[PDB]
C-alpha cells in the first residue's frame, strides 16, 4: 500500500435487507460503513502517500535525553560525572515513547558539551561507557580511566559533537516501560512500596565524562545527551498519557487537581 | 445462531441466551511455546485438564455510585485449586486465558459496562509529593487485589494517569443492558519473555467501569451483580521446588 | 450446588420472585445391575 | 435480515432498527423522461447530488387529541437549499420522492398510524353554503402548507368528502407501535404532462393520521413526536428563467 | 450536528433519561503529513 | 421460520406468532384402521370434513389459587356438532386428535402450566374408608366432566395417587409465559380394541396444571383465560343404530 485509498463510483438504493449504517458497538469491533455503501461518491484516485507515518519515521528523531554537570571546583570538587543511562527524565520522548507496551531498537547518541557562559576552549574529555557491573570511577585521576575492555570517546570541544551507535543490549527479547510486578520475592508492605513496578530489564550503566589533565582546570561544563532511535519495532499500543508527569521513574499523577482530556465549552448545543 | 453459545473447557460449561461475538485478542490464539522460542531446558508439564477449566470469583454488587473494579488474572486464581497449587510449586509459567463477565437485568434497567484487558496494568498512586520519601505509592493489595478485587478511586483516568476515553484500543467489549448480557474475551500470552513468574508479575489486568450509570424505577429489582469466570488456557509450568506463597 | 453468579435483575412494576422447576434424566451410558425390592412401600393394609 | 435497512441517496444516510418492507407505489420506479413521451426543446438540466438527497423536516408532536398533518411535497422542500434554489429558477419540472416518517415510542406505548400519499389531493371546503359569494374556499396556507404542514378538522373524512377507510386503495403503510418504528415509501412521477410547474401545482400529499390512539401509562414519556424525510429521485427542470417565489 | 427527529417516547415505570456514547474513528483514505511536536504539554517539573 | 404456524383442518384456521414445534405423541400419526387389525365386518362411514375440524371450548379464568383442569376428549366434544351427532348413532369409533391450549399474556407477567394427555386416565376417589358401602367414588360428572371441564383438589397426586413430578413421561408440553403462549400435541387413537364406544369409555384425558403461579405487579390486566380447541383426526365410526343420549 503505496497511497491511502481508492473511491469507486456509488449509487443510490432502495430496497430492503442491507443496511450497512447499523454497525452494533457492543461487539468491540469497529464500524465497517464505507464511503460506497453510503451517499454518492465518484470515481477518485489518491496519491497521497503513507510513508511518513510509519514507527521507523516517527521514532527516527533525536530529542533530548540527559543533562550532566561538571562543576571540576578546586576545593570541594569532584572531577567525573556518572549518569544513569535513562530516558524518562524529559516528557517529551517518554510521552512520544509511552504509546506502546513493548519496543525494540537501536541507538545513536550523540554528546554535545559547552561551557558556562558559552566558549569552546579545545580542552579534550573523555567519554566513558561503565556497563552494569563495571565498577565507577571515583576521582578524575581514577584507576577506571584506563579504558580497557571497555569503550571510551576522546573528543575536545571545538571538535564537532561525538556520535556513537549502540545496539540492541536487553537481557530479555525487548523493551518495557511498564512491568506490573515486582523484581523480588517475599513479603511485600502495604504502606510504601517502592519496589513496585521497577523494570528490571531496563537498566543500562552509567554514562561517565572526565577531562583529561593533571591538575584541574577552572571551568563548569554542561554535556547533553540525544538519543535517536532506529531499527525500531513496537508492540502493544497503549493510550496516550493526559497527566502531567510527577516522577522520574513512577507514572504518578495529582489526585485532586485532574486535568479534563478537553478544553471547556459555554454549552453543549453550541460548537464554537 | 449467533446470540447464542456454550463455552466448554475441561469439566466446566457456559451457556448465555444474549450475547455478542467472542472477541479475540490482537487476532492470536493462546498456543504453546514453541521449541525456537524456548530458552529453559527442563520439560515443562501440562495438566491439560485440572487446569483448564472456567473458575468462578465471587459476585460484586453494582450499586448507583460505583466507579468500577480491577484485577490481576495471574494473581486472582493463584490460590484457589490445581492451577494455583501447580502454580505455586513451580517457577515458570505460561497460559493464555479465557474470559467471561455476566450482567443481566430487566428490560426496563438501562446501563452500560465496558469490560477490557490491559497489558501490564500499573497501578500509579495519588498524590502531589514529589519528594522521594513522602511519594504514595500503592499497596500490596492495592497492586495484587488477588481473589476479590480492588476498586476505582479516579476511573476517569483509569487510576494510572491514562484517559479512559483512549482504552478502546485494547481489546475490549460493551455490556449494554438493551442489547446483551454477557461479554467474552480470548486472550493469550503477551509477555517479551517465553516464560515468566506467576507471582511477582502479572501480566495484564480485567476492568469493568459502568461509563452508562444504573438506572431504574421504584418497584423494579435493586441486587445487580457482576459475575466474572476465567479459563486458563494452554497452562504451561517449569522449574519445579519447594510451594512458595508469595 | 446452584449459585447466584451476577444477580436477580429486574425492572420496576413487576415482580421480583421468580422460580426455576428442576428436571433430572439420564444419559446414554446409563446402565444398571442385580435387581431388587424397592424401598418405597414395607406395610400394607389387608385388601 | 429484513427488519434493518440502511438508505443512502446522495450525502445522507438512514439507518433503522425496527422496519417492514419498503414499498414501492405501483410497481413503477422513478425514472428519466423518455424522448418518446418528452415536448419541450431545450436540454433539461440533472444536477444528480444537490437535490437527491434526504431534506429532513421539522418534527410534531403526537398528543391524545391529535387528529392528523399533510403536506404538499414539489411545496414543502421548495424554499429549502438547492432543489428549491432550482426550482424557483425552471419553468418545467420532473422527478420521483423517496419517503420515510420516523415515529418511535417504548414498549408500552400503544397505537397506530396511517401513512400514505394521495395523487391530486385537493382540500375541501367546509361549510353549507351554496352561493357563490359565500361559498367557503380553503386558503393558500391550507392549500399550499408549506415547509411547516397543516392539520385535519374531520379527518374521518380526509378533510375532502372522501372517507378514510376506503383510502387503502393508495400506496399506504402503516406505522404499528408494537411492530415497527418507521415507514417507507417510494413514489415515481404520477402526471398526465410529462412536466409541469413545481409551484403553482402539486402532484401529490403526505398524510399522517393516528387511527388507533396514542395511550401511555402514568410515568412514561410524553413527548412523542412526528419527524419525515424526503428525498427527490431523479429530478429534472427546464426552461430557465428569472426565480420567482411564488 | 445532532437532532431530534420524532422524539424519544418511553413506556412507564421506565426511567425517561437515556445517554449516547459519541465514538470517532478514521477511513482508509486517511493520511498525514509534516511531524511536529505537540501542544498538549508545554511545562514540565525537573524530574 | 418456527415460532410461526398456521393450522388449517377443515373449514378452520390457528394462527399464532409465539410457539414451540409441535408434539407428535410417541412418534406416531393418527392414520385409519388397516383391514387386518379389524374385526367388525360392516363398513365405517368416514365423513373428512363435518367431523374433521376445530372445536372451540369455553374459556377459564386462571386465578392466582388456581389448581388446573382436566377434560375427557371423546367426552368433551360428544354432544356439540356433526360429530356428536354422528358419535351418538353410531356404537364403534375410532378418531385421533389435534390441540392446542392458548394462553397469552404480557412480558410482565410470570408463570408456567404444564398441558399433557394422560391414556387411560382414571380418577381416584378421596377418602380413608375400607368399606366397600362407605368407600368414596367421584360422581359421573367428576369421571366425565363434558364439554365445561372439571378441577382438580390434590393436583400434585394427579388426583389419582400418582405424583406430578413423574407425568413427564407422558407426551406433555409446557406454556411458559416467557417463551411461547401455546402448546400444540398431536395424539394418535391409543386403545387395546381397534374400534370402541366412544360414550362409556374416555380413551385418554387432557390435563392444564399450573405449577409456577401467575403473578404480576398491581396495575396489569388480571383477566387471564386458558381456551383449548380439539380437532378430531381421522374419524371413523360402526354400528349404526338409533341415536342414545348416554
Amino acid at each position: 500500500a503505496e497511497s491511502a485509498a481508492n473511491t469507486t463510483p456509488s449509487s443510490h438504493r432502495l430496497e430492503t435487507g442491507r443496511v450497512p449504517a447499523l454497525q452494533a458497538a457492543e461487539t468491540g469491533a469497529t464500524s465497517n460503513a464505507t464511503d460506497e455503501n453510503m451517499i454518492e461518491t465518484r470515481c477518485v484516485v489518491n496519491r497521497n502517500g503513507v510513508l511518513e507515518t510509519t514507527i521507523n519515521h516517527f521514532f527516527s528523531r533525536s530529542g533530548l535525553v540527559g543533562v550532566v554537570n561538571l562543576t571540576d571546583g578546586g576545593t570541594d570538587t569532584t572531577g567525573y560525572a556518572t549518569w544513569d543511562i535513562d530516558i524518562m527524565g524529559f516528557v517529551q520522548l517518554r510521552r512520544k515513547c509511552e504509546m506502546f507496551t513493548y519496543m525494540r531498537f537501536n541507538a545513536e547518541f550523540t554528546f554535545v558539551t559547552t561551557t558556562k557562559n558559552g566558549e569552546a576552549r579545545p580542552y579534550m574529555l573523555q567519554y566513558m561507557y561503565v556497563p552494569p557491573g563495571a565498577p565507577k570511577p571515583t576521582g578524575r585521576d581514577a584507576f577506571q580511566w584506563q579504558t580497557a575492555t571497555n569503550p571510551s570517546v576522546f573528543v575536545k570541544l571545538t571538535d564537532p559533537p561525538a556520535q556513537v551507535s549502540v545496539p540492541f543490549m536487553s537481557p530479555a527479547s525487548a523493551y518495557q516501560w511498564f512491568y506490573d510486578g515486582y523484581p523480588t520475592f517475599g513479603q511485600h508492605p502495604e504502606t510504601s512500596n517502592t519496589t513496585y513496578g521497577l523494570c528490571p530489564n531496563n537498566m543500562m550503566g552509567t554514562f561517565a565524562v572526565r577531562v583529561v589533565s593533571r591538575e584541574a582546570s577552572q571551568l563548569k561544563l554542561q554535556t547533553r545527551v540525544y538519543m535517536k532511535l532506529k531499527h525500531v519495532r513496537a508492540w502493544v499500543p497503549r493510550p496516550i498519557r493526559s497527566q502531567p508527569y510527577l516522577l522520574k521513574n513512577f507514572p504518578n499523577y495529582d489526585s485532586s487537581k485532574i486535568t479534563n482530556s478537553a478544553r471547556d465549552r459555554s454549552s453543549i448545543k453550541q460548537a464554537n | 445462531s449467533d446470540r447464542v453459545a456454550q463455552l466448554t473447557v475441561g469439566n466446566s460449561s457456559i451457556t448465555t441466551q444474549e450475547a455478542a461475538n467472542i472477541v479475540l485478542a490482537y487476532g492470536e490464539w493462546p498456543e504453546y511455546c514453541p521449541d525456537t522460542d524456548a530458552t529453559a531446558v527442563d520439560k515443562p508439564t501440562r495438566p491439560d485438564v485440572s487446569v483448564n477449566r472456567f473458575y468462578t470469583l465471587d459476585s460484586k454488587m453494582w450499586q448507583e455510585n460505583s466507579t468500577g473494579w480491577y484485577w490481576k488474572f495471574p494473581d486472582v486464581l493463584n490460590k484457589t485449586g490445581v492451577f494455583g497449587q501447580n502454580a505455586q510449586f513451580h517457577y515458570l509459567y505460561r497460559s493464555g486465558f479465557c474470559l467471561h463477565v455476566q450482567c443481566n437485568a430487566s428490560k426496563f434497567h438501562q446501563g452500560a459496562l465496558l469490560v477490557a484487558v490491559i497489558p501490564e496494568f500499573v497501578i500509579a498512586g495519588r498524590g502531589s509529593n514529589t519528594k522521594p520519601n513522602e511519594a504514595p505509592h500503592p499497596g500490596f493489595t492495592t497492586t495484587f487485589p488477588g481473589t476479590t478485587g480492588a476498586t476505582f478511586h479516579d476511573p476517569y483516568v483509569l487510576d494510572s494517569g491514562v484517559p479512559l476515553s483512549q482504552a478502546l484500543i485494547y481489546p475490549h467489549q460493551w455490556i449494554n443492558l438493551r442489547t446483551n448480557n454477557c461479554a467474552t474475551v480470548i486472550v493469550p500470552y503477551i509477555n517479551a519473555v517465553p516464560f515468566d513468574s506467576a507471582i511477582n508479575h502479572s501480566n495484564f489486568g480485567l476492568i469493568v467501569i459502568p461509563v452508562s450509570p444504573l438506572k431504574y424505577s421504584s418497584g423494579a429489582t435493586t441486587a445487580i451483580p457482576i459475575t466474572i469466570t476465567i479459563a486458563p488456557l494452554n497452562s504451561e509450568f517449569g522449574g519445579l521446588r519447594q510451594a512458595v506463597s508469595q | 450446588t446452584l449459585w447466584y453468579q451476577t444477580n436477580y435483575v429486574v425492572p420496576p412494576e413487576t415482580p421480583g420472585e421468580a422460580y426455576i422447576i428442576a428436571m433430572g434424566a439420564a444419559q446414554d451410558n446409563f446402565t444398571l445391575k442385580i435387581c431388587k425390592d424397592t424401598d418405597e412401600v414395607t406395610q400394607q393394609a389387608v385388601l
